[PDB]
């Protein structure tokens, strides 16, 4: 099933990095931070990825 | 923002003036809102503070 999918983040966890914004303009350390937003569907459907799980 | 119909300070009361007595509305139902939505900064009194788009 998708247990096995999941196999692999056994051995991995998030972590807090920084961001530069939360919404109020401010030095965060947020447990979510986006790293690379990855645009590259001719149709349009975005990628995004953060530090979380 | 910022006192009950009762004179006194609280963080979670908003003096909204009805009919002729004052009553009191929860703060956590307040919008500020331009087309998109404000991020209220911090309420006190008669002003509040926004960082709209």
């Amino acid at each position: 099933s998708v247990s096995q999918h999941f196999n692999v983040y056994k051995a991995t966890r998030p972590y807090i990095a920084y961001c530069a914004d939360c919404g109020a303009g401010h030095s965060c350390h947020s447990p979510v931070a986006i790293e690379a937003v990855r645009s590259e569907a001719t149709d349009g459907m975005l990628k995004i990825q953060f530090s979380a799980q | 923002i910022g006192i009950d119909k009762s004179d006194n300070h609280d963080y979670t009361k908003i003096r909204y003036a009805d009919g002729h007595a004052i009553e009191n509305a929860v703060r956590s139902s307040l919008k500020v809102a331009t087309s998109g939505d404000c991020f209220v900064h911090g309420t006190m009194g008669h002003f509040i503070l926004a960082k709209c788009p």
